[PDB]
C-alpha cells in the first residue's frame, strides 16, 4: 500500500516527483505538498509532489538525481509518505563533490548554489546530492550538515554555507554526468523496443534462471555512425545496472593471431564472472566480415571464436551481447542464424523533432543568449545525427568562448566559476558553427513524419474520407494494406499520401523514379529487400512507390527496347509485397501517370486492391487550391480568386501554383526595388496568367477515364 | 464540497442545493409573495436566456397598461398570445408573479372562439397606483438566481512529526508474478502503441478519456510560524478571493504579502486569473512570504515574527496524523 | 504439396541463379509421392515485358532449365506437375509440348449452379438458419469468383459471432447477416477479364 513503481521523469527538476492525481488524492496530499521517499537500505528523499496526465495510476515519475539518492532503479518500488511536518531550515552547509570540481574555481555558491536554492524552497535532507548545472560545467554538491533535522525547507531567510574543501565521491554514489536515459534524445521507439528485450532479465534473472527457455542472445544495432548505437547500449547498461563490457573490431582485429582470439573470449568470461553483463561489440563488420571476402586465417578464426562464444550464452546466465553495425547484409551472414544475432534494430537518423531533443541535451550545461533558438536550428540541420549535433554545440560554445576569453586574459590552470558564469552562447555563434558543420549522414536515406496535412489539398473531399477509413477501420474494429492512385498529373498523388502520413504521424518514405531507375540500371534491385525491410523498421508509416512506371517508360514507354511494363525493380517489389501482412502498421501507395503500361499484378488482389482516380479539380476546387496556395503569404482584398479559377478550366492543381508563385515572385521583385507592395496585388496575378498554361490535354483526359472505365 | 443556502443559513452538499432553496423560496411567499415569484422565476428555470426573455416580455405588458390606463384592451394579459406562450408561459413562477403584483386569473370568451381563454387581467386597486407595477417591474428586472455561497471552510492545522515515522516490511521491495507480469505486458503494449498505423481520432479517443474529473480545489498555505491554513475555493475562482482569504486569516489583514505557487510561479494580488488556468486544481500548496520592505523593519527593530494567523483562528487549530 | 510462386521464378532470372531451379525439381523427387505446382508461369514472359517486351520469343534462362528438369522428371517417381496462369496467352508454349504441361484445363468463374455449391460448402462448419436463401444470393453474384463468395460466408459467420457475443454482455447464422455481409463484399473479376479468358479458350476450340 502507497507504493508505486518507479519510472522515468517527464519534469527534470531535482525536487520534483510526479505522481497520477488518483494516487495524490488517496494519500490526501496536495500538489506542491512535501512528501518522503522510502528507498533500499534504510535510505529516504524528501521531494515536492505534482501531477501531470501521463504518469501511469500505480507509478512514480523521478529523474536520476532523485533515484540514486534512494538507491533505486527504474522498475524497482518505493513507499510515499507525506511529511507536512517538514520546516524551513535556519542553516545548510554544502559542499562540492570533488569529481565535477576540477580546473574551475571562484565563488561556487555565488555561480551556483545561490540562484538554485534562492526563492525555490526546494526540500533538503542531510545526505542528499543533487546537480547545479551552468558554465558549461555538470557540478554536484552534497549536503553534510542541516541545522534542522533531518530533513527541511530552504527559505530566503536560510543560511547557505561552503567552507572546506571538495568531498571525494563515495564508492557507493554514481557520477551524475554517466550517460543514462535521459541522455538519449531522438529514436524513442527504438530505445523502447530494447528496453522490452533487454531490461526483464536484467532486473528480474531468476524469471529467466528457473525455465529451460533463454532471453534474447543478441540485438544488432545498425545504421549510420553517430546515431546513439553505443549510447544506448552504455545506457540500458548504467540504468539497470549490468556490468559492461566495450568490444570492437579495431581492438580484436588489431592483435596477433592467438592473442586475439584469447582476449574476445576472455571478455566473454568477464561477463559472466559480473553477470549480469551487457557485452557491445562495435563495428561488428570489422570483427566479423564476411570470409569470402579475405583468405586471412585470423579474420576467419575470430569469426568462428565469436559463432561459438554466442552459441555457449546459453550456460553464461544473464550475458546479453549487443553489436552494432553500419547495415545488417556487411556483417557474416552466420552470426544472423536462430539464437546469435537473430534480433536488429534500426536506429536510424533524427527527425527535426529528435534533433531538436539532442540540441537541448547537448546544452544541458550551456547559457544560452536569448535569441538562440534550439529549434530552428534542428529544422535547418537536416542530414545531421546525433555526433554532429553534439560538434555544432561544441564549437558554437567554443567560438564563444573565444570571443570573451579573449578579454578575460586569465593564464592559469584553472578557470573561475564567474568568467564561465558570465559567458553565453548566442545566434551568431550556433550560425557560424552551422557553417562550419558538415554533415555526416547528408547521403543517406531520411524518414521522417512529413509536414503535408490535409489544409495543403483543394478538392477531393471524397479522396480524403477513403484514405482516413482505410487506415481507421482496422484500427477501430481482409482490410487492404495499399492503393494506386491515377490520373492526369500536378492533381495532388503525392500530397495525398503524405497528408495521411501526417495526420496518422507516420513515417513517410518517399522513392521517385530516380531511385528506382538507379536500382534497374545498376543492377540492385536487391535493395528493394532493404526498402520493405525499412518500412517495417519504421511502422507506422506509409510507402509510397512513386512513378512506378518510371522503368517502363526509360525502357521506352510507348516503343519499348528488350522489356516492357515489368523489370527487375518492379518484380522485387512485387516479391517483397507477398511477405507483408496488414497488421504490420505499413501502408503502401504507389502512383502512376501511365496506368496503361504498368505492370498489373500490382494491382492483383492482396496487393494493391484499392484503385482511387484523380482527376483534374473542378471549379470550386481550383478556388481551394488557390487559397492554400496562397495560405502562406499576404494577399490583397482586391484579388478575385474565384474568377480565375472560372478561366482557368483546364489548369492541374500544379498549373494553378504556378501562378500563384509567378504572383508571389512579383510581390517580391516590387518590394525589393521600392526599398532600393506589402501583399500580392491582382496585377501580379493579371501578369502571372500571361504565360501560366495547362499541362493536361484534353485527349489525355479521355484516355484516363477509359481506363477508370476499364476497370471499374 | 459544502454551501451555505442564502435563505435559510443551512450546511448543504454539492447535489442539496437546489432542493433546499427551492423549498425556502417557496415558504418566503408567506412574508413577500413578489420577492418569493420573482426568485421562483429566476431560481427554479435552468434556461436563463428564456428567463431573461420572459422576464422582459413580462415588463412590456406592464409599461403597455401603463402608457394607455384608460383602455380595457391594455388591463388583460392573453396566456395564450405567441410571445407569452414562448417566453412566459414555458417557465416556473411566473404566473405566481401575476397573482402576487395584483392581476387576477380569469377565464373570458375569444372575440373569434367558443371556448374561454386564459387572461391576467390587473385590478382596479393597483390600475389606479401604477407606481406599485413600475417598483415591481424594476425588482423582476434586476433580480438573479439563488445560488448557495461555497463555504470556504477556513481551518488551520498544526502537522504532527508522528505521521513521518513508518518503517517498511523487509518483503516490501519483492514484486509480485502480477506486478512482474504487469509491468512486461505494459513494456510490450507501449512498444505496439508506437508501431500502430492510426488516425487523429482513434487518437483522440484515447487523449480525451483524462478531461472531464474536476470542478473545485482544496488550496493549503504553508504559513513562516509551521502553521498551515486551509480553505475550500471553485475552480473559477479568481487569485484575488486567494488573498482576501488569506488577509481575513493574517493577525494583520493589511500587512503587504505575497503568495508562491507550487511551480515556483509567483501568484501577484493584482492578475485576475482562475484557479484551473493558473495549475491550483484539484488542490495544490502556496508558499506564504512577507513584503520584503516590512520584513526590513520587522528584522531592524529586533522584532521575531512569531506569529503570522490571527488567535481567533488559532485557538481552533487542528492536527494533522 | 509444393508450392512454387512467381516471386521465386522471377528472383532466379535476375540474380542468375537457376541453379535454385535444380532444387525445386530435386525437392519434389525427395518428397515423392508430391504434386509440385508452379504458380504464375506468366511471370517469365512477363520478366521480359509481357503486355510489351521485345520483337522475339519467350524463351529464356529460367524456362530452358525448368523444362529441362522437367524432361528429366519420370513419372516413376510419384511426382505430378501442375501449373498455373492468370495469362496463358503469354505462356512459352514449349511448356505445353508432349512430355511437359501438356493438357490444358479451363477453369472459368463459377456458374449459377457452382456459385450455390461454393456458397453452401462454405458454411458446412456453422448453423445455418431457414431464412437464408442461399440462391438468390448465387443469382445476385454473377460477376464474384468462388474465393469472393468464400468472404461473403466468411463475413456473415463473423457478423453472427459479433451478435453473439455482445448477447452475453445468435445460435444460427441469420439472413440479416447474409444481407448485411453483401454491403462489403464486392467482385474481384471485371467484365473485361472474363472476355479476355472467355475468347482465349474459345480460340483453342
Ligand atoms: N540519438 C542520440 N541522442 C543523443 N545524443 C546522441 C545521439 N546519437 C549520438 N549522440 C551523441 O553523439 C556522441 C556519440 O558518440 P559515441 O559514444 O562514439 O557513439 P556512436 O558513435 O555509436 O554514436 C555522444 O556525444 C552522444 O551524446
Ligand atoms: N490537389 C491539390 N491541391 C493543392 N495543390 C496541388 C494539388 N495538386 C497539385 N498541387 C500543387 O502541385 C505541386 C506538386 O504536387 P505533387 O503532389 O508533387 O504532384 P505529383 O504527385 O504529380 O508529383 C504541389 O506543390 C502543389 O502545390
Amino acid at each position: 500500500p502507497n507504493r508505486l513503481i518507479v519510472d522515468e521523469a517527464i519534469n527534470e527538476d531535482n525536487s520534483v516527483v510526479s505522481l497520477s492525481q488518483p494516487k495524490m488524492d488517496e494519500l490526501q496530499l496536495f500538489r506542491g505538498d512535501t512528501v518522503l521517499l522510502k528507498g533500499k537500505k534504510r535510505r529516504e528523499a524528501v521531494c515536492i509532489v505534482l501531477s501531470d496526465d501521463t504518469c501511469s495510476d500505480e507509478k512514480i515519475r523521478m529523474n536520476r538525481v532523485v533515484r540514486n539518492n534512494l538507491r533505486v532503479r527504474l522498475g524497482d518500488v518505493i513507499s510515499i509518505q507525506p511529511c507536512p511536518d517538514v520546516k524551513y531550515g535556519k542553516r545548510i552547509h554544502v559542499l562540492p563533490i570533488d569529481d565535477t570540481v576540477e580546473g574551475i574555481t571562484g565563488n561556487l555558491f555565488e555561480v551556483y548554489l545561490k540562484p538554485y536554492f534562492l526563492e525555490a524552497y526546494r526540500p533538503i535532507r542531510k545526505g542528499d546530492i543533487f546537480l547545479v548545472r551552468g558554465g558549461m560545467r555538470a557540478v554536484e554538491f552534497k549536503v553534510v550538515e542541516t541545522d534542522p533535522s533531518p530533513y527541511c525547507i530552504v527559505a530566503p531567510d536560510t543560511v547557505i554555507h561552503c567552507e572546506g574543501e571538495p568531498i571525494k565521491r563515495e564508492d557507493e554514489e554514481e557520477s551524475l554526468n554517466e550517460v543514462g536515459y535521459d541522455d538519449i534524445g531522438g529514436c524513442r521507439k527504438q530505445l523502447a523496443q530494447i528496453k522490452e528485450m533487454v531490461e526483464l532479465p536484467l532486473r528480474h534473472p531468476a524469471l529467466f534462471k528457473a525455465i529451460g527457455v533463454k532471453p534474447p542472445r543478441g540485438i544488432l544495432l545498425y545504421g549510420p555512425p553517430g546515431t546513439g548505437k553505443t549510447l544506448i547500449a552504455r545506457a540500458v547498461a548504467n540504468e539497470t545496472g549490468a556490468f559492461f563490457f566495450l568490444i570492437n573490431g579495431p581492438e580484436i582485429m588489431s592483435k596477433l593471431a592467438g592473442e586475439s582470439e584469447s582476449n574476445l573470449r576472455k571478455a566473454f568470461e568477464e561477463a559472466e564472472k559480473n553477470a549480469p553483463a551487457i557485452i557491445f561489440i562495435d563495428e561488428l563488420d570489422a570483427i566479423a566480415p564476411k570470409r569470402e571476402k579475405t583468405h586471412g586465417e585470423v579474420e576467419r578464426r575470430i569469426v568462428s571464436q565469436l559463432l561459438t562464444l554466442m552459441d555457449g550464452l546459453k550456460q553464461r546466465a544473464h550475458v546479453i551481447v549487443m553489436a552494432a553495425t553500419n547495415r545488417p547484409n556487411s556483417i557474416d551472414p552466420a552470426l544472423r542464424r536462430f539464437g546469435r544475432f537473430d534480433r536488429e534494430v534500426d536506429i536510424g537518423i533524427p527527425d527535426a523533432t529528435g534533433r531538436l531533443e539532442i540540441l537541448q541535451i547537448h546544452t544541458k550545461n550551456m547559457k544560452l543568449a536569448d535569441d538562440v533558438d534550439l529549434e530552428q536550428v534542428a529544422n535547418e540541420t537536416h542530414g545531421h545525427v546525433g555526433a554532429d549535433l553534439a560538434a555544432l554545440c561544441s564549437e558554437a560554445a567554443l567560438q564563444a568562448i573565444r570571443k570573451k576569453m579573449d578579454l578575460i586574459d586569465l593564464e592559469d590552470e584553472t578557470i573561475d566559476a564567474e568568467v564561465m558564469n558570465s559567458l553565453a552562447v548566442t545566434m551568431d555563434d550556433f550560425r557560424w558553427a552551422l557553417s562550419q558543420s558538415n554533415p555526416s549522414a547528408l547521403r543517406e536515406t531520411v524518414v521522417e513524419v512529413p509536414q503535408v496535412t490535409w489544409e495543403d489539398i483543394g478538392g477531393l473531399e471524397d479522396v480524403k474520407r477513403e484514405l482516413q477509413e482505410l487506415v481507421q477501420y482496422p484500427v477501430e474494429h481482409t482490410p487492404s494494406k495499399g492503393v494506386l492512385f491515377y490520373g492526369p498529373p500536378g492533381c495532388g498523388k503525392t500530397l495525398l499520401a503524405k497528408a495521411i502520413a501526417n495526420e496518422c504521424q507516420a513515417n513517410f518514405i518517399s522513392i521517385k523514379g530516380p531511385e528506382l531507375l538507379t536500382m534497374w540500371f545498376g543492377e540492385s534491385e536487391a535493395n528493394v529487400r532493404e526498402i520493405f525491410d525499412k518500412a517495417r523498421q519504421a511502422a507506422p508509416c506509409v510507402l509510397f512507390f512513386d512513378e512506378l512506371d518510371s522503368i517502363a517508360k526509360a525502357r521506352g514507354g510507348n516503343i519499348g527496347d528488350g522489356g516492357g511494363a515489368a523489370d527487375r525493380v518492379i518484380n522485387q517489389i512485387l516479391t517483397e509485397m507477398d511477405g507483408m501482412s496488414t497488421k504490420k502498421n505499413v501502408f503502401i501507395i504507389g502512383a502512376t501517370n501511365r496506368p496503361d503500361i504498368i505492370d498489373p499484378a500490382i494491382l492483383r488482389p492482396g496487393r494493391l486492391d484499392q484503385l482511387i482516380y484523380i482527376p483534374l479539380p473542378d471549379e470550386k476546387s481550383r478556388v481551394a487550391i488557390l487559397k492554400a496556395n496562397l495560405r502562406k503569404s499576404p494577399v490583397a482584398k482586391d484579388v478575385d480568386l474565384e474568377f480565375l479559377a472560372k478561366m482557368t478550366n483546364g489548369f492541374s492543381g500544379a498549373d494553378l501554383t504556378e501562378i500563384c508563385q509567378r504572383a508571389c515572385k512579383l510581390a517580391i521583385r516590387e518590394s525589393i526595388e521600392s526599398e532600393i507592395v506589402p501583399e500580392i496585388r491582382r496585377d501580379h496575378f493579371e501578369e502571372a496568367m500571361r504565360f501560366a498554361r495547362r499541362s493536361v490535354s484534353d485527349n489525355d483526359i479521355r484516355k484516363y477515364e477509359m481506363f477508370a472505365q476499364t476497370l471499374q | 464540497v459544502y454551501f451555505t443556502c442564502p435563505l435559510t443559513g443551512a450546511t448543504l452538499r454539492k447535489d442539496q442545493r437546489d432542493a433546499c432553496i427551492k423549498e425556502a423560496i417557496l415558504l418566503h411567499f408567506s412574508t413577500d409573495p413578489v420577492a418569493a415569484s420573482i426568485m421562483k422565476i429566476y431560481t427554479f428555470n435552468k434556461d436563463q436566456d428564456r428567463v431573461k426573455l420572459g422576464v422582459d416580455t413580462i415588463a412590456k405588458y406592464l409599461d403597455n397598461i401603463h402608457l394607455h390606463p384608460e383602455e380595457e384592451k391594455y388591463r388583460k394579459i392573453k396566456l395564450q398570445n405567441k410571445v407569452f406562450q414562448e417566453r412566459i408561459n414555458c417557465l416556473e413562477g411566473t404566473h405566481e408573479f401575476f397573482e402576487a403584483i395584483g392581476f387576477q386569473k380569469v377565464l373570458l370568451p375569444a372575440q373569434d372562439q367558443e371556448d374561454p381563454e386564459e387572461f391576467y387581467v390587473l385590478s382596479e386597486t393597483t390600475l389606479a397606483q401604477p407606481q406599485s407595477l413600475e417598483r415591481h417591474k424594476e425588482q423582476l428586472l434586476a433580480a438573479e438566481p439563488v445560488r448557495a455561497k461555497l463555504d470556504r471552510q477556513r481551518r488551520v492545522f498544526q502537522p504532527s512529526p508522528l505521521a513521518s515515522q513508518f518503517e517498511l516490511p523487509g518483503d516490501f521491495f519483492n514484486l509480485t508474478a502480477e506486478e512482474i507480469k504487469r509491468e512486461q505486458r505494459l513494456r510490450s503494449e507501449a512498444v505496439e502503441r508506437l508501431s500502430v498505423l492510426r488516425t487523429k481520432a482513434m487518437r483522440e479517443k484515447e487523449e480525451q478519456r483524462g478531461l472531464r474529473k474536476y470542478n473545485y480545489t482544496l488550496l493549503r498555505v504553508r504559513l513562516p510560524d509551521g502553521c498551515l491554513l486551509q480553505g475550500t475555493f471553485y475552480a473559477r475562482e479568481r487569485l484575488g478571493a486567494v488573498y482576501g482569504f488569506v488577509r481575513e486569516a493574517l493577525q494583520s489583514d493589511w500587512l503587504p504579502f505575497e503568495l508562491l505557487a507550487s511551480g515556483g510561479q509567483k501568484l501577484s494580488e493584482d492578475e485576475n486569473l482562475a484557479l484551473n488556468e493558473c495549475g491550483l486544481v484539484p488542490s495544490a500548496l502556496l508558499t506564504f512570504s512577507w513584503d520584503m520592505a516590512v520584513l526590513e523593519d520587522i528584522k531592524a527593530a529586533g522584532a521575531e515574527p512569531d506569529s503570522i494567523l490571527k488567535p481567533e483562528l488559532l485557538s481552533a487549530i487542528e492536527k494533522l496524523l
